[PDB]
């Protein structure tokens, strides 16, 4: 009894997907420098606080 | 209601680091 | 909440800006922090006797942002469980100057549960025998990991009030998974073995063995397949990853939204096909994760139990139960070997995460019936339909587009998984999902301007 539910969704995200607005080469472009650059601050900020405080955490304990 | 700001936050968070950091000092050298 | 004003006057609060923080100044106070964070995840406890035992919480760290034995442990506990009892107690009608008062009995609640919850992490045998350990040193635990607690609740209002670009949530949490990457891309710790020094990042190791070792092909394909530390194919795949994951997240449908109260404000509502963005992960990872860590303390105590057995089966990953048909496979040969599992884990993905997607539409506020409403408010028409037709098209549109956004984003872990990556599809999906969040708030402030 689901196979037409299933096939209504399948329809109807297929017709969204083709009616959505894609992504072009500009928009990824400054989507992943974004995406890059709040990573590398992130990630690089806590890799060097680890990195710092492996030492300390040698010391004191 | 204590109402503080961000660098009283930070100064806080700093001041409870160093709490942590001298109560293993203290019990380093208890030991 | 006239019984609990005396006890929510005493605990700190943040003063909102007199002006609005620009959006440099909002980068610099949530790099500190995070900093704060960070450097409070990297502070071990004071009173552990041992750290030997395997974490009972091991499956939280991720979606908790927490950090076994150290000042953040309990990670932002604090700030989901005090959301998550003030939602239901104004579910239940007991909860309701206004809003410094539920910010104050928030913020009480939080903290309860936070000591709460330090007794449980005390009383499972995480750090030793609470006997052995003492009352001195229970307490002693209790109280640092209270005052973290209050300091992530501190560092939230901080990123919350107009200092911060969002919530100590998705910012803790995507600074954890962002850490745990690049630590296994750079570590410089190295694991020595049979073989030598082998550094446990991708980099750094493909570095040393292109440096050392003499059969250089081999040093290639070594720090391209290894099998004992992160591989240089994990990086590649995490990055692939994070390429789809940002594409398919600047998917929208664009509805040409005209008005109607005040003219000559033509626009655009973007209909994200992620419509829930990472809500659905956040969940499914909850109850995943809830359901492991129950289904561990389960089989420590009562082993050997049908209902445990059918729960869960560890060796600690699990090979048997629910909670194995709910685990990411291995890898590709292990999904060639039992196609079963596989096949199972997959569908459960998709179906929870369109589930959460759709339930979360229907709960937070942002349902077709809830858009229309919101238009109807604004005085907002689409450009090429009528006012009474508005709920129509949203119905039409909003529903599929959470549904398959649960679905698109439940493919995307699933993917991760199975490609191996490092920080797992959780990771990735939520990492990428809050970095999209950040970005949005800047072009939010950048078209303001
Ligand atoms: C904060 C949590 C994780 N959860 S969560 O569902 O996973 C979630 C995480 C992140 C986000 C964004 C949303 C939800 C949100 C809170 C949900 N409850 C709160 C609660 C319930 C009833 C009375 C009081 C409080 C129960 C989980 C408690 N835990 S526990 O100590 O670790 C823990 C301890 C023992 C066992 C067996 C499992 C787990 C702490």
């Amino acid at each position: 009894q689901f196979v037409e539910p299933s096939r209504q969704f399948v329809k109807d995200s297929i017709r969204l997907v083709k009616r959505c607005t894609k992504p072009d080469r500009k928009e990824f472009q400054k989507i992943a420098m974004a995406t890059a650059i709040g990573f590398a601050i992130m990630g690089f900020i806590g890799f060097f606080v680890k990195l710092i405080h492996i030492p300390i955490n040698n010391i004191i304990v | 209601g204590l109402k503080v700001g961000p660098v009283p936050v930070l100064v806080m968070s700093l001041l409870f680091i160093a709490s942590v950091f001298m109560l293993h000092i203290w019990g380093k050298y208890t030991r | 909440l006239e019984v609990i004003k005396p006890f929510c006057v005493i605990l700190p609060e943040i003063q909102k800006p007199e002006r609005k923080i620009q959006f440099k100044e909002k980068v610099l106070w949530t790099a500190i922090t995070l900093f704060i964070f960070l450097v409070c995840c990297q502070i071990p406890l004071f009173g552990i006797m041992s750290s030997d035992s395997a974490d009972p919480f091991y499956w939280m760290r991720v979606i908790l942002a927490s950090n076994r034995g150290t000042l953040m442990e309990l990670g932002i506990s604090p700030i989901v469980t005090s959301g998550l009892i003030m939602q239901l107690l104004a579910g239940a009608k007991i909860i309701e100057k206004d809003r410094a008062l539920f910010n104050g009995a928030q913020k009480l609640f939080g903290m309860i549960i936070t000591i709460g919850q330090s007794i449980v992490y005390v009383m499972t045998g995480m750090y030793g025998d609470p006997s052995e350990m003492g009352a001195g040193i229970c307490l002693l635990i209790t109280i640092q990991l209270f005052v973290a607690g209050l300091i992530v609740l501190l560092l939230d209002e901080l990123l919350q009030k107009g200092y911060g670009l969002g919530s100590g949530i998705s910012l803790f949490i995507a600074t954890n998974i962002c850490e745990t990457i690049v630590w296994k891309a750079f570590s410089p710790t190295t694991v020595n073995t049979g073989r030598g020094m082998e550094f446990e990042g991708a980099i750094i190791a493909l570095f040393h063995l292109l440096a050392t070792r003499t059969d250089k092909v081999r040093a290639l394909r070594e720090a391209f397949y290894r099998q004992n530390l992160p591989n240089l194919m994990n990086l590649i795949a995490t990055i692939f990853v994070f390429a789809v994951v940002i594409y398919f997240q600047g998917f929208r449908y664009e509805l040409p939204i005209r008005s109607t109260k005040v003219r000559g404000q033509i626009g655009i509502y973007p209909i994200k096909l992620f419509y829930t963005s990472n809500i659905p992960i956040i969940l499914q990872s909850a109850l995943v994760s809830n359901l492991y860590v129950i289904s561990q303390m389960l089989s420590a105590r009562f082993s050997g139990n049908l209902l445990v057995s059918l729960l869960g089966t560890w060796s600690a990953y699990p090979v048997g139960g629910l909670c194995y048909y709910l685990s990411p496979p291995e890898s590709f040969g292990s999904v060639l070997e039992d196609p079963v599992h596989a096949v199972v884990y997959i569908v459960f993905m998709l179906g929870s995460c369109a589930f959460f997607s759709k339930t979360w539409i229907e709960v937070s506020g942002s349902s077709p019936r809830d858009i229309a409403k919101q238009f109807k408010d604004q005085g907002m028409v689409i450009n090429g339909k009528r006012e009474t037709s508005i709920y129509r098209e949203l119905k039409k549109i909003i529903p599929t587009a959470a549904a398959f956004g649960g679905l698109c984003i439940g493919a995307l872990s699933v993917l991760a998984d199975f490609l191996g990556a490092i920080g797992s599809g959780t990771g990735i999906l939520l990492a990428v999902t809050i970095i999209y969040q950040y970005f949005e708030i800047f072009v939010k402030e950048q078209s303001e301007v």
